[PDB]
């Protein structure tokens, strides 16, 4: 019973780690291609390419531990490594999830409609606030290794995975939680100008994008509700591997379909790939 | 164009006073401001400089430290702020514009000026002659002299001409090496090459009698030059 | 009656000059440069990008001392530039921010603009105030002005897009000359070199040399098909080449009254935008609107290089008066220098 | 660097901060291109929503606008209407009460033709792809009186409709908007105004809130 | 007009009374010229980077 759901999970945990490569992989070369021949590159653009380098880094991070973990377990088995690869973790994912909380951030600021002062004040500042928000949101960081390092040393002075996996599950809640609510007021702010647009002015959007990030918000959350609560009341490893690489993995293939760039250049690929076979 | 400054007069030793400056006639917040004070019976003297946005602020030596320059470009104001005052410090005080860029014509207008009294790796610019006795109808070659190389890489040689007549404000003549400045005569003439140079003057008048001024601007702390007088 | 006798006697003229221009074309400019010795390559690269526009650039123009150019675009401003250290001496910000045309003074103490406000605008650089005040608004074109050149600190050839070129007196504010024979928009001026006589390139694919101090026109030159956007004197002064929306250049020969090379290629189908010859006057610099320059050998008619670099149409070029740099100007907001 | 030379590379970065500064204040703006026909009546609507090209400039809810009328330019259009490519919207005025009218110059086309003829040149042009059009029906009080006397066959003739007000200004709008070649990057909207009416500013920022919304998402990369 | 066909044949007749040169003489002179000033033109022949302004 335990064997096949190892196999299972490594089989998903495979797949996923071919899947993110490919996709953050895409964005970036994409991008990179884009920048060398002479094209121009927006600041989504910009934002994109740094959250896709992220990603392939944190990716290659897990399958790297992953590796080491099956290939080597007395090196895997050591605190040394153990301390390493759980702040190392640590600070990439923190930096790769308030990314995507900055690209949120820019989509809501530069996107919505509100009548606020406050509002007005951040939505002609997009970039200082997406610069301030990434610097002032590294006192999380700075929390976040302040607990685990503290867990780290509890646990090898009295290992203590059921909190490490908690703490780290909840210190993502919060940048994943602003950064719904910030698409919930992009939705309740298109809905209030579609209705304002059916009543002034009678005679006159991609949905596809928004069905797409509504999906993945219910699978994504649920999974993770569900992690978080297994874990909070033997394949632990295995399985918390593979719940850590399914965001940068999958939200990338969600961020290809619902940018135009990165749309054209994979039909463009599937183009020219039917073309030379 | 005017710049008149007010403030001043009889202090103490140790004590403080502030020096302000009214500009009225032209843009003040894109023309960089100059303090140059003059003693009584010396010559003139550089103080300080702030620069258009006041992101450039630079002083002398004697008074770093104690003054303060600032300008208030709403309300077309320059001010100088003294601090700890000595027997040094008296002097007439000159307010300054200047503007740069590619072919300005930087020190053009000074102030009226202030009288302070205060009761009891530098380009040293050398003019020799002092008081040369000069007939009207004459041709006569003012020389300076520089303890280094004015003449920059690009082209520039930095060396600038005034002249101050009895009771007035000095007045610029020549900006840059043979550039002659607006509402000068073409009488005026500049030639030198390096560390050497000349003002020729063609056929003189009876308006430039005076005390006739060196400076440099190849970098700061922009010295002057003892003025060569010119008596009838 | 008489409208058909004046239209047969203008036929009759017509097929006259035709004649006679027919009679001294005994050999052709490519047969008789056809032994000489050919340019190889010109590689010339970009040594300063001039940043700060933020809207398309529709017109530059150099200046004598060949490092001040000054620059038009439409968010409304004029920014002089020192093309030696790339940096900026002025930034002149315009009453109509339309603007299709500047020029620069030959002295140096002055600038124009104009455009769709029918306005020729003279700026006083040099003031006793350190800023750049409006020295004269000269109003009395019905269309958009295309082109402004300075004959001296006092005079100033406008061309206008209400079928009129116009000679003003800035002083006094008023135009002296009215140049009117063209039938469409005059998009172009060029000066000769001596100053009594200029081109003015229309859209009736029509080029017309025309005489400052008579008023009235010399010659015509019918070759395009299309509008000619682009006209500039040869250095003789004999000669000038035009730009039109064909996707040719054109070699025309005062003397001969005649065409003497077409600048073609069968690649390009797009118009030209501006033109400019060399201090030599062996390369014509071309600026198309395929988003590059074209360097052609104006006494062979084969292409010597390419100015591929900028982002969008290239609206405008120049070449120095030493003959050192070629800066061209385009839709994406930059101005690049060349050598 | 000389000490001039660095106060003119000072002097640069000040002209730089202020070209910067007044870049952002007018891509907060609001830029409109007024376009119709002689007869159509273009100056009833700059009274409400107040040679050479005429500009003018209201503010309506925080919004700051500017109204360019090119109507007074009587020059080929093809070598300056690049000048607008880059503009929020463009209001195009048509009178329908000069559907029974004749061209002042020639009878060799009816006005609400030649206004038909202009919006396809216009709506169709390769500067004006994903530029949206606001259209107001200008005159429905006329449009409403001469209805009853002279029909629509006169203009249209494949009419074959009921002769009311409603019917006729809806066939109007739609042969107006069936003249939309592109109909996939731009919209075009459409208001029927008269002249005792003060509602078309209410409808222009509406419009021009929707082109803001679009032209943001373009930005983001959404479309 | 009459005056308007008038002023046409006028400009035609300028044409007409037009010293019209060879092809052969304007291509000499051109090319003249072109060789004249290839020497004194930097875009035809490069000048060294000690001398080039714009380095
Ligand atoms: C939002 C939620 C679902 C993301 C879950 C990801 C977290 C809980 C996962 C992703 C990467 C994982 C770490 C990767 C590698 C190791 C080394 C090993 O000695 C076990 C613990 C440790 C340190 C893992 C703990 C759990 C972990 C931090
Ligand atoms: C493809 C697409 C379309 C749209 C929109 F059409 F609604 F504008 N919005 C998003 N994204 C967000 C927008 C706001 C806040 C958070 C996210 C977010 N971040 N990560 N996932 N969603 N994406």
């Amino acid at each position: 019973m335990g064997g096949v759901i190892k196999s299972i999970f490594t089989f998903v945990l495979i797949v996923e780690f071919i899947i993110g490569n490919l996709g953050n992989s895409f964005i970036a070369l994409v991008n990179c291609i884009d920048w060398v021949k002479g094209r121009k590159i927006s600041s989504v653009d910009r934002i994109l390419t740094a959250l896709a380098i992220s990603r392939i880094s944190l990716v290659w991070l897990i399958f790297g531990s992953w590796c080491v973990s099956v290939f080597f377990p007395a090196l895997f088995a050591t605190e040394k490594m153990f301390r390493m690869l759980t702040n190392i973790w640590t600070v990439i994912n923190h930096f790769s999830v308030w990314l995507a909380t900055g690209l949120g951030t820019f989509y809501f600021l530069k996107i919505a409609n509100f009548s606020n002062s406050i509002f007005l004040y951040l939505k002609w500042r997009v970039k200082k606030v997406v610069l301030v928000l990434l610097l002032v949101t590294s006192v999380f960081l700075f929390l976040n290794i302040a607990l685990i390092n503290i867990h780290i040393n509890a646990s090898i002075n009295g290992r203590f995975s059921s909190l490490i996996v908690l703490t780290s599950t909840v210190f993502i809640f919060i940048p994943f939680t602003l950064s719904l609510a910030m698409f919930l007021l992009l939705i309740f702010s298109m809905w209030k100008h579609r209705k304002k647009m059916q009543h002034t002015v009678k005679i006159s959007r991609a949905h596809r994008g928004v069905k797409s990030v509504i999906t993945f918000f219910l699978l994504y959350a649920i999974f993770s509700l569900s992690f978080f609560i297994s874990v909070w009341t033997e394949n632990l490893i295995i399985l918390s591997q593979v719940m850590g690489m399914a965001y940068p993995s999958c939200h990338s293939c969600v961020l290809i379909l619902g940018n135009k760039k990165l749309r054209q250049a994979s039909l463009s690929v599937l183009l020219w790939l039917r073309y030379m076979f | 164009v005017q710049l008149v400054e007010s403030g001043g007069g009889l202090v103490q030793p140790g004590g403080s006073r502030k020096l302000s400056c009214s500009a009225s006639g032209f843009a003040f917040s894109s023309f960089g401001m100059h303090w140059v004070r003059q003693a009584p019976e010396k010559g003139l003297e550089w103080v300080a400089y702030i620069s258009s946005g006041s992101g450039t602020i630079y002083y002398a030596d004697t008074v770093k430290g104690r003054f303060t320059i600032s300008r208030d470009d709403p309300k077309n104001t320059l001010f100088l702020q003294m601090t700890s005052l000595r027997s040094e410090d008296t002097a007439m005080y000159y307010c300054v514009r200047s503007i740069y860029y590619y072919g300005s014509s930087p020190f053009d207008f000074w102030g009226q000026g202030t009288t302070l009294t205060v009761s009891s790796s530098d380009i040293v610019m050398t003019q020799a002659t002092s008081s040369v006795p000069v007939t009207p109808g004459e041709s006569v070659s003012i020389s300076c002299r520089s303890s280094k190389s004015l003449l920059h890489s690009n082209g520039n040689t930095y060396l600038y001409w005034f002249l101050q007549r009895p009771g007035q404000s000095p007045q610029l003549l020549i900006y840059r090496m043979s550039n002659l400045a607006s509402g000068v005569p073409d009488r005026f003439s500049g030639s030198g090459s390096g560390t050497a140079f000349t003002l020729t003057i063609s056929r003189l008048e009876a308006e430039d009698v005076g005390v006739y001024y060196c400076m440099q601007h190849l970098e700061y702390p922009l010295t002057f030059g003892a003025g060569t007088k010119l008596e009838l | 009656s008489e409208l058909d006798q004046l239209r047969q006697e203008a036929e009759q003229l017509k097929n006259q000059i035709r004649d006679a221009r027919k009679a001294c074309a005994d050999a052709t400019l490519s047969q008789i440069t056809n032994n000489i010795d050919p340019v190889g390559r010109i590689q010339m690269r970009t040594r300063r990008t001039l940043r700060g526009h933020l809207a398309k650039i529709y017109a530059m123009h150099w200046g004598t001392d060949s490092r001040l150019l000054v620059s038009a675009s439409q968010d409304g401003k004029l920014i002089i530039w020192d093309s030696y250290t790339t940096n900026k001496v002025h930034a002149i910000p315009l009453r109509s921010s339309w603007v299709m045309t500047c020029a620069y003074a030959p002295s140096g103490n002055y600038v124009a603009c104009g455009g769709l406000d029918n306005i020729c605008s003279i700026y006083n650089l040099k003031t006793r105030e350190g800023n750049v005040r409006v020295s004269r608004e000269l109003a009395g074109h019905t269309g958009y002005l295309s082109c402004c050149r300075f004959l001296d600190d006092n005079q100033i050839v406008t061309s206008s897009g209400d079928t009129t070129c116009a000679l003003w007196d800035i002083e006094t504010g008023q135009q002296t000359t009215t140049f009117t024979g063209h039938t469409g928009d005059v998009m172009s001026l060029s000066l000769a070199p001596d100053t009594r006589l200029f081109v003015s390139g229309a859209c009736d694919a029509s080029a017309k040399l025309w005489d400052v101090r008579e008023g009235m026109c010399r010659q015509t030159f019918t070759g395009h098909e299309s509008d000619i956007n682009a006209i500039c004197f040869f250095p003789n002064g004999n000669a000038f080449a035009t730009g039109s929306d064909d996707a040719t250049c054109r070699l025309f020969d005062l003397r001969a009254d005649q065409e003497l090379m077409t600048y073609s290629h069968d690649n390009i189908i797009c118009g030209i935008t501006s033109v400019s010859f060399s201090k030599s006057g062996r390369l014509l610099l071309a600026g198309y609107d395929d988003f590059n320059c074209n360097v052609w050998d104006a006494l062979k008619a084969d292409r010597a290089g390419v100015l591929a670099g900028h982002d969008n149409r290239v609206s405008c070029l120049g070449v120095t008066d030493d003959g050192m740099a070629v800066a061209t100007g385009s839709w994406d907001s930059f101005l690049k220098i060349w050598n | 660097l000389s000490a001039e030379d660095k106060a003119a590379v000072e002097r640069s970065k000040m002209i730089d901060r202020n070209l910067r500064e007044d870049g952002e204040k007018a891509a907060r703006e609001v830029k409109l291109l007024l376009l119709g026909a002689g007869e159509s009546g273009k100056n009833t609507i700059v009274k409400q929503m107040k040679t050479g090209i005429v500009e003018t400039h209201f503010t309506f809810k925080d919004l700051h606008f500017k109204m360019f009328d090119v109507g007074a330019q009587r020059s080929e259009r093809k070598k300056w209407i690049h000048c607008f490519e880059g503009v929020t919207a463009i209001i195009f005025c048509v009178a329908l009460s000069d559907y029974d009218l004749v061209l002042a110059e020639d009878e060799e086309m009816n006005r609400m033709h030649a206004s038909m003829k202009l919006f396809d040149s216009i709506c169709n042009n390769k500067w004006f792809t994903d530029t949206s059009i606001i259209l107001f029906l200008n005159k429905k009080d006329l449009f409403e009186e001469k209805i009853k006397k002279s029909p629509l066959t006169i203009c249209y003739p494949e009419y074959a409709g009921s002769n009311t007000y409603e019917e006729a200004a809806a066939y109007i709008q739609c042969q107006f908007e069936d003249l939309n070649k592109r109909k996939d990057t731009k919209e075009i909207y459409t208001h029927f105004t008269c002249s005792t009416d003060t509602k078309n500013v209410q409808f222009v920022f509406d419009a021009v809130t929707d082109v803001i919304i679009k032209n943001n998402l373009k930005d983001c990369g959404l479309f | 007009s009459i005056a308007q066909a008038r002023k046409l044949v006028e400009q035609l007749k300028m044409e007409a009374n037009i010293d019209r040169i060879k092809v052969s003489k304007a291509a000499a002179d051109l090319m003249a010229y072109c060789e004249a000033h290839a020497k004194e033109d930097p875009l035809l022949t490069p000048v060294p980077a000690s001398e080039n302004p714009f380095r």
